[PDB]
């Protein structure tokens, strides 16, 4: 009655029969903007189905010389389906969000994954340059990865120079090949601001990091998958005009 | 607690809630009992 | 209180004729009329106004706008026009099928030619700085085109040019804060 | 009507409307009146509870602030005198030119600096001298023995002097444009030297000097600035848009006419 | 009270001073889908504020020689904006329309528009052949148009074998150019089936078709531009998959 | 829940356990949640009242406190400007980034001095540009009549002068980390120069003069003190580990990564 | 707003009324309806 689960939303759903229990970011539930906290005056749009169920993104590879991987999440649904149309013509945005990580292994192998959300996740830009004008900036490809998502250069300090063993002060579980297959993680609309822009502004970012390697005997499955399919839960949209991609 | 000004910013200066932080989960675990069953 | 923007503002234009649109008859339709920018703190259009003379003494404002279009032609000389507000994002629309997908009015010149477009609060942030250009143009408003519905159609032995007066004004939710000093004025010495 | 406000204006749900006879987006220019066209009648718009703060625009906060009002320069005649008009500069003279009629206190103060910029520990006298009284013709005279004239005495190592100025206007507001003569008889046709001069702002003189019996040899400049306060305004005028070139006088350039919008390349191109 | 009138939808108006009547077509106003009659099992979506408003197409040269035009309303509003997106998106479609025809003169001028839907208007192939297998069949851009519409060849036959004297029995109106300039038509949904694909299946069509010719004296105004926006009350859109053009 | 608190929680008397089935040692920290074992189920202890006071933890008390927020150079150009960003010092910035929002007042100090150091009885003009307000550009310029803007008056041999500032922020809260563009259009792969920039946070600039007509011939820096008040705080974030190399970035060194715990002889000694 | 001298005018310092400057007019127009019959 704790480690089965089943989550169903919209069309979509996701069954786990050994998980980790269901986190909720800092206690919140994601749910519409109240007309207090609303500043725009057009309507805005709720499709409530078509835009919130479970979009799944690529498999990434599980060996056992990887650093980590890291999503912009506003910015990896802004190329699939009604969600991503919603983004680009549309102006305002918000929702939150729930992200669940499958990375089945057997009884044999061992390892461990910390999977966390940083709101604000912002890349640093690795060299030592302290003259303003001439220092080095990340990429547009490695700020805003998108549905491909992007890998560390140094998971030891989150490529923000912030340590990561600190970063289970955000919304985070963990991934051990011996308790759990997944994780699972809702995640309400943190932000400063009521409604935002999907496009030029991702409010925060998953990181999976391999703590404890992947280690296993010869004859074993070599190549561990890593999947991760996420819900729009509670999807709002507003000022409607010209389609735009970035 | 005294001020003399209009603008109440020119002033002068116990809520805990660590359950949101520590046990953020949805499924409540309790004390004594083992957390998965 | 509505005051005559001044949307003729190019060169080749003589003292008063600046503050005229014109309007004649065409040969190839859906044709652009005109278009400016929203901004009410920035050079332009807005700056010949009451409107924009205050909201330069103060460095924030909100709320929505109203800008009236009076059509000063002959009597039996008709039309219709199409005015479109498009919130910030791409450059000024191409075509009229581009700038009918954001806030437009369609008007007639009839007995009453007196219409006037609001223009909707669309923000993000509760306010707007008024000093755009450069790294403020996260604060622009968007641009209010005019374009041609049908045509500018006239009868025999009337004038085939006639001109548009645009006026510009606040609503009941505009709202200003933060006062500033204004760059219209300039002293060297003592007078 | 009268209607209060403790912030800016609430917005109610609307929805389409598809009826003939009621258009509330036909309006007519030509009465004079301004359009009356809200949100709730020309797009489908939501309901917010808007709680901006509208406090700030009035004109009591928007007036009381202190400019810059008269520079007094003090080149040691031994004495300084200025006559009081707050049309000397164009930062003050705009905002009080915004309107017609003007009703309030004033609040004044006086900065005074040396040569380079310095407080020597002196001593400085200032007399208002109102219209009709004896203005000083020395250094050590009568006139500052200020028996009934309010003076003010202050060190240059002090904090700047301040005052308080009542409404002492003649009539009931000071006006700043006045469509008239102030006295009767021909007038010419050449030079009209007294067109638009109202007596009833006219307010006197302002002396400053250095209390000694020797000459102390020092050059300073005063600085006067006024704190409008209770201030009431009547009949508002467009703001000015062109250079000024007088004080007292509205005068501007008859061939280089600044337009009041600076140029671009079309009238198609909003960019 | 009669002849001035103004129409908002979403963030657009329409004004005008000299009109007719608004006419309703079959007396009976657009609105959402009943629990009775609908059949499909997922969740619609309803915008009902960026698909909601006036969508002004390009205008259309009124000459002395000129036959006619003709649109396919569900196939014209499949490129632009929100609605255009949704269209392509989902699967299913339902919704009313009002369509104002804007066509201004001046006291010296005449002519006559007639203004009128049609629903499953079907355009016919010209061409004297019995065989089945090899008679001549309209082009792609014939039956649907677009946004850019199509003219008529035989405007006597309405190109269907069809008399347009008895075009009347249809919801429509009259453009004359001492009466009105311009003409309004509101339309529900007009068809066999609760939901439909707004791709391949065009409900209804307009037709603005010169009775009287336009004449005039030398020295007025030549060419008569004519507008037509239109806007699609009560929109619902249904089965979210992957975006189709055509 | 939300609970109170005067005084740290207390200890109650503890006996031994001796059953199956209740086991208040076994968690699970792979489901994202803080083990919850407390003393009274894990050792026999005592029972004690504990009254230490947690009052001096909270977050006002911890950022009510005057750091170092900006150096001023004034080595007389005749003015001098400063960006107001407190991102500069590494002292007040790492406290201030251990949040993701801030919502707050400021309270400002300017302590001026001199080449060595000295209060010479000069006057100093402190004035704040808000953006778009036209910045001085010169000793003597017309921005300096302030008319609108807030402007403060101090002498070296005064007191360091104090001011209170509000939240002056368009956005509901100051953000200290922007994953995101101000701006919009095609960002390019090589150099990202805008990355990180909030323009919620940019609140104009800090001029500062000597009030004179010459020229002074002094040196002087004035220090900027803020004392943070009334303060909210929002999504608590991890303390930096890494050097800081830039003020608006949050740049570290590629090679030569600094470990957050010192270096010991072998992981079975904890001498 | 505590004065401590004899006169009034030494001491320290809502209405709106737009509707004599935006609709001056005899004849009061509605909202809905045209201006001019
Ligand atoms: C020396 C200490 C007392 C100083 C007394 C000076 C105050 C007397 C003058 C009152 C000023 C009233 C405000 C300005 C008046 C008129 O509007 C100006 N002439 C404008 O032209
Ligand atoms: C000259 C006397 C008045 C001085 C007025 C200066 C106060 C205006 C600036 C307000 C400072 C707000 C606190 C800091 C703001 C942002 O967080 C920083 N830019 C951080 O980057």
């Amino acid at each position: 009655s704790d480690r089965v689960a089943q989550l169903t939303v919209g069309n979509s759903s996701i069954t786990t029969q050994e998980a980790a229990n269901i986190v909720l970011a800092y206690g919140e539930w994601p749910e519409y903007c109240p007309d207090t906290d609303a500043t725009a005056v057009d309507k805005p749009t709720r499709p409530d189905v078509s835009v919130n169920r479970f979009y799944t993104l690529d498999s990434k590879m599980w060996q056992e010389n990887s650093t980590g991987w890291y999503w912009k999440f506003p910015d990896v649904l802004n190329k699939t389906g009604v969600f991503g149309q919603n983004a680009q013509f549309h102006y305002l945005y918000r929702s939150g969000f729930c992200l669940h990580v499958q990375c089945n292994a057997s009884k044999f192998h061992q390892g461990a994954l910390l999977v966390a959300v940083i709101p604000e996740f912002v890349i640093a830009g690795r060299g030592s340059n302290t003259k303003p004008n001439e220092a080095p900036h990340p990429g547009f490809t490695t700020t805003f990865p998108g549905t491909t998502g992007a890998t560390f250069h140094d998971p030891y300090v989150l490529d923000s120079g912030v340590p990561l063993s600190q970063a289970l002060i955000y919304p985070h579980q963990w991934i051990n090949l011996r308790t759990n297959n997944c994780a699972t993680v809702i995640v309400p609309y943190i932000n400063a601001v009521p409604f935002d822009s999907a496009i030029n502004h991702s409010n925060f970012g998953l990181i999976v990091i391999p703590v404890s390697p992947l280690k296993y005997s010869s004859g074993a499955t070599t190549a561990i998958p890593i999947t991760i399919t996420i819900a729009p839960l509670n999807s709002e949209f507003g000022g409607l005009r010209q389609a735009v991609s970035q | 607690n005294i001020n003399y000004y209009k603008d109440s910013y020119a002033a002068s200066a116990f809520t805990q809630d660590p359950k949101k932080f520590t046990q953020p989960v949805l499924d409540s675990i309790r004390e004594l009992s083992a957390p998965l069953n | 209180v509505e005051t005559i923007l001044e949307v003729n503002n190019t060169t080749e234009a003589t003292g008063l004729t600046r503050l005229l649109i014109p309007v004649s008859s065409q040969n190839k339709a859906d044709e652009l009329c005109a278009a400016f920018m929203v901004d009410p703190g920035r050079i332009g259009p807005w700056q010949s106004t009451l409107v924009g003379q205050i909201c330069r003494y103060y460095t924030q404002w909100s709320g929505s706008l109203k800008v009236t279009f009076m059509f000063t032609g002959s009597f039996m000389a008709t039309g219709k026009m199409l005015v479109a507000y498009s919130p910030p994002g791409s450059a000024q629309p191409a075509n009229r099928e581009t700038a009918m997908l954001g806030t437009h009015v369609i008007w007639d010149f009839g007995l009453q030619s007196s219409v006037s477009l609001v223009i909707p609060w669309i923000s993000n942030t509760h306010f707007r700085t008024a000093k755009t250009g450069g790294n403020y143009d996260y604060y622009t408003a968007g641009v209010v085109t005019l374009w041609y519905q049908t045509n500018y159609v006239v009868p025999p032995e009337t004038p085939g040019e006639a001109y548009i007066i645009a006026m510009g004004a606040a609503q009941d939710n505009f709202t200003l804060k933060i006062c500033k000093d204004t760059d219209e004025v300039t002293q060297q010495a003592v007078l | 009507s009268v209607t209060n406000a403790e912030s800016a204006a609430n917005t109610t749900p609307s929805s389409h409307r598809l009826e003939t006879g009621r258009v509330p987006a036909l309006q007519a220019a030509e009465t004079g009146a301004t359009s009356n066209a809200t949100d709730e009648n020309m797009i489908e718009t939501r309901c917010v509870v808007n709680r901006n703060g509208v406090l700030e625009t009035t004109i009591n906060h928007f007036f009381s602030r202190s400019g810059l009002v008269g520079v007094v320069n003090l080149t040691d005649t031994g004495y300084a005198t200025w006559d009081i008009d707050i049309m000397g500069f164009v930062q003050l003279r705009r905002k009080c030119e915004m309107f017609t009629y003007m009703r309030f206190n004033a609040e004044f103060t006086f900065v005074t600096t040396t040569k380079n910029g310095e407080a020597r520990p002196y001593m400085l006298q200032y007399m208002y001298v109102p219209p009709g009284a004896p203005k000083p013709t020395g250094r050590d005279a009568f006139q500052w023995q200020t028996a009934t004239n309010p003076s003010v005495f202050v060190k240059l190592t002090d904090p700047p002097a301040q005052v308080s100025v009542p409404f002492m206007s003649p009539a009931s507001a000071y006006q700043w444009f006045y469509d008239g003569y102030p006295t009767f008889g021909q007038h010419p046709e050449t030079s009209n030297t007294t067109y638009g001069l109202c007596p009833n702002n006219m307010m006197g003189t302002f002396a400053v000097r250095v209390v000694s019996r020797e000459a102390s040899q020092l050059k300073l400049q005063t600085r006067v600035y006024m704190k409008l306060k209770h201030v009431r305004a009547w009949v508002p005028r467009p703001i000015r848009s062109q250079p000024y070139l007088l004080k007292n006088f509205p005068n501007y350039d008859s061939s280089k006419i600044t337009n009041s919008a600076r140029d671009r390349s079309s009238i198609k191109q909003a960019n």
